[PDB]
């Protein structure tokens, strides 16, 4: 179903454009979509909302009274 | 597969094409009927190195005792015949 | 498109006093979702037996 | 149909062990005072299209460059049409 | 020095590290010679009776049988009471019965009395 | 293989396994080819330094440090080739070997086809016929007395004559019979 | 994490049990005490019947996430929007998560510095 | 080492029965001889032998034999959202209570 | 029930009036017509019985044991065909003869209202099996087997004929319905112990249990192929017959008294699996499986639960069929071997392909694959005995491996690998053999399309 291709004995083997086309094609398919993907949605990889910080949180937000009202 | 049904032809000449790839033999003396051991002087580690890489180059292995009596790259030839069942 | 959701016991196979057993099918989105899957993967693998296998 | 084209083999003269690995194995074997007999059986290995070798990342990124290009086009073609 | 290989039983002996076979005598020779006489005498009467055109059945193989005769007829006439075998047989043959029963027993036991005080939940326990 | 075996193996036969077992379980350690071939000079050169030994048990106690040694750093996983006792495809084709004897079973419709085949057979079935009746005396008369002491046999010593039980040798099936 | 270095090699009684959280009464910080709010009732929600885990106070975004995935159903990205929104509610839950955790471990160190400082005052 | 003259001779003998041995294992033009005896398209027909009437089939045997005992078939009860109608009813569900949207 | 007993007599004086080249035809056409006859006995009712007439009454346990008692005869006759070719007449004669009484003998004992009338026949089947065991059998050691076949059987008979009696002088009666109808609790004392030993023990020794099983390896291995089917198929089977019918006077009594039998049948089961795995002979493994699944149906029947009762009815079936299949592939293998060696004749797939495949189905069903009804008597069983105590899991599913361990070791060894070399008598298999495989797989695989049939009297 495909090509006559004969055997070499000790060279490179021979090779057809179509499959090199259809590689190169796939490859760069694949790194196109890699990168399509980052352009347009880049917080699946680095995250959307920032991360609170626990020890910037005041006092006074989180009920917290000096030690000696309650 | 789609491997080529190999001839004695070629099991011939890729014999010796190793043979003359062995630099301890001079290829001109080469022949297909020549003792390893008399007439090129080699020993037996030579040998059994020369039928390792006939192993390597037809891609499978010679028991050690078929292995350590063959001294002739006619015989050789043979074995490798006998072994594939080579018609000519 | 809707989520929809089937049990299809089509053929009523051996009754057990009060247990009934029958020929059930459960066509939630874990079958309906890997059928596909596994069959796309059985076309791909049969194609390409058709050339690993030819001899 | 097979592959029946009377293949004939290469040259045997053809082979050197010169630039290639084996040519600093020899060096190296030389220098304990030994030799290496089977070299030019491997030189084939060295010789042709298989001369030349490529690195991982070199193999990771195989389409990295048209598929670069594909990608600016298309992110400056959308920049374009969304600005109307 | 390297470290040494322990043989054990389903990890045997490598022929290369058997310190008998560096240990040649003319006696072990002939051994070797007449070992290999018998193997070369029964595989000429083997190949003799195998190559026969007029042969159209299976060759009779003595060893076989033999090997089938010991296996299965020739134990009992064989087999004598000993304190191995008695204690062997008794262990392996009423122990296993014994510590089953006690087992099923005890658990049988234990959920009758915990059917008896109803403590069990066995609802929907219908088909049995 | 094909060759009967010996009694015993003698000491330069043990070196010479020997040698092929560590060059190859060195190629399974060296994967690249230049870097195999220095350590398999390195190799040849480190047997090469005994070669001339003339003391049996000096050399009878080498090749035992050596093959301790080898069995130390023996590659636990080395390259085997595919049809080979431990290969990926070692007796992958035995399932299709058929014995020469099942087409005497054949209907006649399924020799009807394949005339000539089976004409060429009986040709070959009388040879063996005849053949046979000559190699059983042949054999008899040049068996030593007390049985035979090695398992290698004597080839054809008249014109007519074939090599005694040569018709399972030379009817193998193939080795890839389909 | 870092929380757990300070549990495991430090002291256990300085930090809380993620278990028994909380610990300490709700209206003890302030007296406001305010609730929280729920938009999804009890009819629509089972109605959507999105799962009994995913049945919490962000449950209103996600029905819309759900209707505009149903409406849309050949362009399948046409609805970011909702997505959004849903996460947004996700993450200010789980910021209020976090809160509750640094709230119950500050009000665990105000606790053992009352003790201490007691335990000073007696012995003194 | 090496082989012996006898070993030679056996093995050049048996070389010589094993080559024309398979020599002889080859086929003639006419060897198969065959006894003949008798007594968009290929999709197109594949697609109905083998997709049309099974479904035809499979229909025809749920619609009317398996559907015609109860719990046979049993579905999801689709998901109501606020704001949909009905179409048996034709009422429709009330939407939310206006939660704050900002961000 | 006369409408299939006179045909099966009839059968004799058309067997003895037959010309001498066409007694296999006519035997083997007319046991198919009663074989399809007796057909007729599956329409059963959810009620008590088809009683008949006051000496005989079935039921839907008591017929799919007729049913499957008239169709091993024409496969038996089949099987016969071949190694009884060199003998006269009247020999031949006389073996179909044995074979007849021996389906009579069966057929009226699975009917049998009586109990003295049920042992009666139940122990007139002894006489026709022993003859064709110690006439034509092949090896020095059939007659060894036959002793053992016989005494052990009345070993275990002679005590239940004694209590039987013994019954009626009490109860009155010995017929079954009255008995069911009448029954009573038997107290525990040592007169009752003694009385639960005499019914059960008899029926005990017969499917056989663990410790008492030492004469079916002889019998089965030294018999001649029909011999074998009858002895796997329909002779322990009833046992469990007997014992489903006794177990209704023992009670309370089972309670107690079934733990030994119990703890027998489930460790003998691990041991005869076992057993299996290092048989050099292939009828002796088939027998130590049927051994094996014969102790899965006697922890069934003394568990005694409407599921036990199901699942060990279904596997009575299922391994009637499975282990005569097995026999005669066995059988098919030794009439060109000669040797009823395993490890002989391998490789017989490359030469052989459609009995390979036979083996395949065989050793499926023997492994008991799902949906079949091996493993619908086999999982019924397993669920009923988890009721009676969670710990059993562990024992049932070490048989479940060994067993599906044995089968395919038993299948590869003989199928696959290299042909033996020096063995050139394999000839192509024949119609007859083939059309015996058939006949045995196909009702298997059809019943599990229709499991309430063997399913028996708790369905
Ligand atoms: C799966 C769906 C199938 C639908 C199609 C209908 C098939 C009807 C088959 C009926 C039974 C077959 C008769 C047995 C003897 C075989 C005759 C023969 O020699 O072949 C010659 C013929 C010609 O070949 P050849 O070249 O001349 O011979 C060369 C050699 O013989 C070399 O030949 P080979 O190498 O090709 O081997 C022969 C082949 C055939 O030999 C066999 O092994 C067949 C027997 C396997 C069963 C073993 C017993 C275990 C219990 C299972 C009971 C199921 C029965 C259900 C009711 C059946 C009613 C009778 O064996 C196999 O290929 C191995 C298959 C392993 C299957 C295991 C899976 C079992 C469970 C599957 C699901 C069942 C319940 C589904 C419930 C849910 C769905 C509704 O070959 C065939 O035609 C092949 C037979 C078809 C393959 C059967 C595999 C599945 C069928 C299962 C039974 C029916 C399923 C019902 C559900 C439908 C929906
Ligand atoms: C070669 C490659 C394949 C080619 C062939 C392709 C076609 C395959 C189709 C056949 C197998 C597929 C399974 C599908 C089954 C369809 C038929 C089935 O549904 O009918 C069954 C019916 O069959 C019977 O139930 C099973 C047959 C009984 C077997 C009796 C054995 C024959 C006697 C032989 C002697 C006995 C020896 C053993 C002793 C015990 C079950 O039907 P059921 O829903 O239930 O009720 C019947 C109809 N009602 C409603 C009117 C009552
Ligand atoms: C060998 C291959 C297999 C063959 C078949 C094996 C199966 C046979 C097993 C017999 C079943 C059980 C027999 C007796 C069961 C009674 C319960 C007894 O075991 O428990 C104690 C019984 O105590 C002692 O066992 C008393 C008897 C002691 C003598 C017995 C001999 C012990 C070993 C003999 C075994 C040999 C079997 C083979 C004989 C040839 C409880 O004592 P107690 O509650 O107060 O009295 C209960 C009985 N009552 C209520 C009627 C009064
Ligand atoms: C084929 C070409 C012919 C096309 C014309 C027929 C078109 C369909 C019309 C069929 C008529 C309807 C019909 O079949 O009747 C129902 C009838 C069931 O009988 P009932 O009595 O109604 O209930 C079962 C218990 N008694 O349905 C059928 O038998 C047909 C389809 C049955 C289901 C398919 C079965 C396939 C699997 C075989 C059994 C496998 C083993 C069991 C597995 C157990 C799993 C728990
Ligand atoms: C495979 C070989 C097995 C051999 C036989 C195994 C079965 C043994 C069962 C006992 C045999 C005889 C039992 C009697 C038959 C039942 C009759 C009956 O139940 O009547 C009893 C009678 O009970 C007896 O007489 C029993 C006596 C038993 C004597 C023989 C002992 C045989 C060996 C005993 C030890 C082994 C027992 C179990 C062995 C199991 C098989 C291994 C009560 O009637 P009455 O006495 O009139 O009323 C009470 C007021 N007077
Ligand atoms: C990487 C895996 C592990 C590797 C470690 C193994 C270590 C092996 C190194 C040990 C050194 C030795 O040679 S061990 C020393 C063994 N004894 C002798 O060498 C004495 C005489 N030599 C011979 O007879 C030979 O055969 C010879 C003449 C060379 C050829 O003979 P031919 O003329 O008949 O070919």
């Amino acid at each position: 179903g495909g090509v006559h291709i004969e055997p070499r004995y000790r060279q490179f083997p021979q090779l057809t454009r179509s499959q090199l086309i259809q590689a190169e094609f796939f490859s760069a398919t694949m790194w196109f979509w890699i990168l399509w993907r980052f352009w347009h949605d880049s917080d699946a990889v680095l995250g959307h909302f920032p991360y609170p910080d626990p020890s910037q949180w005041t006092d006074e937000e989180l009920g917290i009274l000096p030690d000696d009202e309650d | 597969s789609d491997a080529p049904p190999l001839t004695l032809e070629a099991i011939k000449d890729r014999v010796l094409y190793v043979l003359k790839l062995y630099d301890k033999i001079d290829p001109e003396k080469l022949s297909v009927n020549s003792h390893f051991m008399k007439d090129l002087g080699l020993d037996s580690l030579d040998q059994v190195e020369i039928i390792m890489a006939m192993e390597d180059e037809f891609g499978f292995e010679i028991p050690d005792i078929d292995a350590e009596k063959l001294m002739c790259p006619q015989e050789i030839v043979d074995y490798i015949a006998d072994k594939k069942d080579v018609y000519e | 498109h809707t989520g929809q959701e089937m049990i299809i016991s089509n053929w009523h196979w051996m009754t057990l006093q009060t247990v009934e057993l029958s020929l059930s099918f459960k066509m939630d989105y874990f079958s309906v979702m890997f059928i596909p899957v596994a069959l796309f993967v059985t076309w791909s693998i049969m194609e390409f037996s058709m050339w690993y296998m030819h001899s | 149909e097979h592959g029946h084209s009377k293949m004939e083999l290469p040259d045997y003269k053809q082979w050197k062990i010169e630039g290639t690995p084996l040519e600093t194995v020899q060096e190296k074997l030389a220098a304990r005072g030994l030799r290496d007999p089977w070299g030019r059986n491997e030189a084939w290995r060295y010789s042709g299209g298989f001369a030349n070798n490529v690195s991982f990342v070199g193999a990771l990124l195989k389409g990295f460059k048209w598929g670069f290009a594909a990608f600016v086009v298309a992110v400056g073609a959308e920049y374009y049409l969304e600005s109307q | 020095s390297f470290p040494k290989y322990k043989p054990s039983r389903l990890a045997t002996l490598p022929a290369t590290l058997d310190p008998a076979e560096y240990d040649i005598s003319p006696e072990t020779r002939k051994a070797q010679a007449e070992r290999l006489a018998i193997r070369s005498r029964l595989k000429r009467e083997y190949l003799l009776q195998y190559n026969d055109p007029n042969r159209l059945g299976v060759i009779e193989d003595p060893a076989l049988i033999r090997w089938t005769y010991a296996r299965s007829a020739n134990i009992y006439p064989n087999f004598r009471p000993t304190p191995k075998t008695s204690l062997l047989g008794a262990l392996f043959g009423i122990g296993p019965l014994f510590f089953w029963y006690y087992v099923f027993k005890t658990d049988r036991d234990k959920k009758e009395k915990l059917i008896q005080e109803g403590k069990l939940d066995q609802t929907f326990n219908i088909s049995y | 293989a094909f060759s009967a075996p010996a009694a015993y193996l003698t000491h330069q036969q043990k070196v010479l396994r020997l040698y092929k077992r560590a060059l190859r379980h060195l190629e399974s350690w060296c994967v690249h080819r230049d870097k195999y071939r220095y350590f398999a000079c390195l190799m040849r050169a480190r047997f090469d330094e005994h070669k001339n030994e003339k003391d049996m048990v000096k050399a009878t106690q080498l090749l035992r440090q050596a093959e301790e040694e080898f069995w130390y750093g023996q590659h636990p996983q080395p390259y085997i080739f595919p049809e080979s006792p431990g290969g990926t495809s070692y007796e992958r084709y035995e399932c299709y070997k058929v014995p020469e004897w099942c087409l005497d079973d054949w209907h006649p419709s399924e020799k009807a086809m394949y005339p000539d085949y089976f004409a060429k057979r009986e040709q070959w079935k009388r040879l063996r016929r005849e053949s046979w009746e000559r190699e059983v005396k042949q054999l008899q008369e040049e068996t030593p007395p007390g049985g035979p002491r090695t398992e290698a046999l004597p080839p054809a010593r008249k014109e007519g004559d074939l090599p005694p039980l040569w018709w399972h040798i030379v009817t193998r099936p193939r080795e890839r019979p389909m | 994490g870092a929380h757990l270095a300070r549990r495991y090699l430090g002291d256990a009684s300085k930090e809380p049990d993620p278990l028994r959280m909380p610990t300490f009464p709700p209206d003890y910080g302030f007296p406001e005490r305010k609730e929280r709010e729920m938009v999804a009732t009890q009819q629509e929600m089972n109605d959507a019947q999105l799962m009994l885990q995913q049945r919490d106070y962000c449950a209103h975004y996600l029905i819309q996430l759900l209707k505009c995935k149903r409406d849309s159903f050949p362009n399948f990205l046409a609805c970011k929007h909702e997505q959004h929104d849903w996460d947004y509610c996700e993450h200010l839950d789980y910021v209020k998560r976090m809160k509750e955790f640094e709230r119950e471990r500050r009000l665990l160190q105000r606790k053992k510095r009352r003790e201490q400082r007691e335990a000073e005052m007696a012995r003194g | 080492s090496g082989y012996t003259p006898d070993e030679k001779l056996r093995l050049q003998q048996l070389r010589e029965l094993r080559r024309r041995w398979l020599k002889d294992q080859e086929l003639s033009p006419r060897e198969p001889v065959l006894p003949p005896r008798r007594v968009t398209y290929r999709h197109s027909i594949f697609a109905v032998t083998h997709v049309l009437i099974p479904v035809w089939i499979i229909h025809y045997y749920l619609k009317y034999h398996v559907t015609a005992k109860p719990y046979t078939v049993v579905e999801r009860k689709p998901r109501i959202f606020p704001g949909d109608t009905i179409l048996e009813t034709g009422e429709v569900i009330p939407l939310m209570k206006e939660f704050p949207d900002q961000h | 029930m006369l409408k299939i007993i006179i045909p099966t007599t009839m059968l004799l004086p058309m067997t003895w009036m037959s010309k001498h080249n066409m007694i296999w035809i006519n035997a083997t056409v007319h046991s198919l017509l009663i074989s399809l006859i007796s057909l007729s006995l599956l329409n059963q009712l959810g009620e008590n019985s088809l009683n008949f007439s006051l000496t005989f009454f079935s039921d839907s346990l008591s017929a799919p044991l007729l049913v499957l008692t008239t169709w091993l005869l024409p496969l038996m006759l089949m099987a016969s065909q071949s190694h009884l070719s060199k003998e006269t007449t009247t020999r031949k004669k006389l073996y179909i003869t044995m074979l007849i009484l021996l389906q009579l003998f069966l057929i009226m004992t699975f009917t049998a209202t009586e109990l003295i009338l049920f042992y009666i026949l139940f122990e007139a089947t002894l006489v026709p099996t022993l003859i064709i065991i110690t006439r034509w059998g092949n090896q020095t050691e059939r007659l060894n087997a036959g002793l053992y076949f016989l005494f052990y059987t009345l070993a275990g008979s002679l005590p239940l004929l004694v209590a039987l009696v013994y019954i009626q002088n009490t109860t009155g009666s010995l017929n079954f319905l009255i008995i069911h109808y009448w029954s009573h609790p038997l107290s525990n004392s040592w007169s009752n112990i003694f009385m639960w030993l005499a019914c059960i023990m008899a029926f005990m020794v017969k499917m056989p249990l663990y410790g008492l099983h030492l004469w079916l390896p002889k019998a089965h291995v030294e018999a001649p192929i029909a011999g074998s089917m009858v002895l796997a198929a329909v002779l322990l089977k009833l046992g469990g017959y007997g014992m489903m019918r006794i177990t209704t006077i023992l009670n309370p009594l089972t309670n107690y008294m079934a733990y030994p039998f119990l703890m027998l049948s489930m460790w003998g089961m691990i041991m005869t699996s076992s057993i299996c795995l290092r048989q050099t002979d292939l009828k002796s493994l088939i027998a130590y499986s049927s051994v094996s699944h014969m102790a899965l149906v006697i922890v069934a029947i003394m568990i005694q639960t409407p599921w036990s009762f199901m699942g060990a009815t279904a596997l009575m079936i299922a391994h009637g069929l499975t282990s005569s299949m097995l026999f005669c592939l066995a059988n098919t293998n030794y009439e060109r071997v000669h040797s009823r060696t395993m490890i002989l004749a391998r490789g017989l797939q490359t030469l052989l392909p459609l009995m390979a495949t036979w083996w395949l189905v065989a050793s499926l069903t023997n492994l008991a694959l799902p949906p079949s009804i091996n493993l619908i008597g086999e999982l019924f069983i397993i669920t009923a005995s988890f009721s009676w105590s969670n710990i059993t899991i562990i024992l049932m599913g070490m048989n479940m491996m060994i067993t599906a361990l044995y089968s395919l070791y038993m299948l590869i060894t003989t199928q696959r690998g290299k042909y033996t070399h020096h063995i050139n008598n394999i000839k192509p298999s024949f119609t007859r053999e083939n059309a015996l495989m058939a006949l045995h797989i196909l009702p298997l695989l059809l019943l599990t399309l229709n499991p309430k049939m063997i399913l028996g009297p708790l369905y």
